[PDB]
């Protein structure tokens, strides 16, 4: 498995929010009806809903 | 109506029902010209994503 792509977020900003970070999507979206989901620390674990995805 | 209301506790679960919205149309009944479909167009505050509805 090859390396991850990084993304960088600056501190104590005024936004406007939500502030964009990253975009990935399943190459099957032109093939099935798909939506995207997130879990880990920073959303479903503390600190909670710190990051969000658009499904 | 011009007012559609629900009340829920915090610390919830997906699929918690929050009632219904309704509409009626001055074209002839039993036709397309009065058949309906539904969607979400925004929230205040805009985030987090919290709700869903019957098409």
């Amino acid at each position: 498995r090859w390396a991850p792509i990084p993304c960088s977020m600056l501190e104590n900003s005024l936004g406007p929010f939500p502030l964009f970070l990253q975009q990935v999507q399943s190459d099957t979206a032109q093939n099935y009806t798909i939506y995207y989901s997130i879990r880990g620390p920073g959303v479903d674990q503390e600190p909670r809903n710190l990051f969000y995805v658009e499904r | 109506e011009e007012t559609y209301t629900f009340t829920i506790f915090e610390n919830c679960r997906v699929g918690t029902t929050v009632g219904q919205v309704c509409a009626t149309d001055k074209d002839e009944p039993d036709t397309m010209h009065t058949r309906l479909k539904y969607s979400i167009i925004g929230q205040v505050p805009p985030s987090p994503t919290l709700f869903s509805m019957h098409p």
